[PDB]
């Protein structure tokens, strides 16, 4: 697997936060989805078949404003 | 072509920050869209658009959020 990690600047409470690992794990090459509630870290691990610009706008069509914190 | 169709949502939303996710997500829109309108009490979305019906169904399923119900008016 490669790694991803994004600021996801909306992540506040807890309720709204599993949207994003439910969706992301259902797809056919994501290997893990961890969250980080008080930094607004959201940090996903996967194989391939997936750039950082595309999973950007998934997690901005889930609502959010991310920005690509690193690739690794 | 061009004239404005009404749409409402029934959706499942316990935060405010639901709310504010589907509000990111529609202002998007826009450039089309003419109204949107959120009541979080009778769990429904109100839209005002030109845009295909179906278009904003699928953007409410990239949002994550389970659907009561769908309809025009
Ligand atoms: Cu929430």
């Amino acid at each position: 697997a490669r790694e991803v990690i994004l600021a996801v600047h909306g992540m506040t409470c807890s309720a709204c936060t599993n949207t994003i690992n439910t969706q992301l794990r259902a797809l056919k090459g994501v290997t893990k989805c961890d969250i980080s509630l008080v930094t607004n870290e959201c940090q996903v691990t996967y194989d391939n078949e997936v750039t950082a610009d595309s999973i950007k706008e998934i997690i901005e069509d889930c609502g959010f404003d991310c920005e690509i914190l690193r690739d690794s | 072509m061009a004239e404005i169709k009404h749409y409402q949502f029934n959706v499942v939303m316990t935060c405010s920050g639901c709310s504010g996710a589907v509000n990111k997500v529609l202002t998007k829109l826009e450039p089309d869209v003419s109204k949107i309108d959120i009541s979080l009490e009778k769990q429904l979305v109100d839209v005002y658009t030109t845009l295909p019906y179906d278009f904003i169904l699928e953007k409410i399923k990239k949002t994550g959020k389970e659907v009561r119900s769908g309809k025009q008016l």
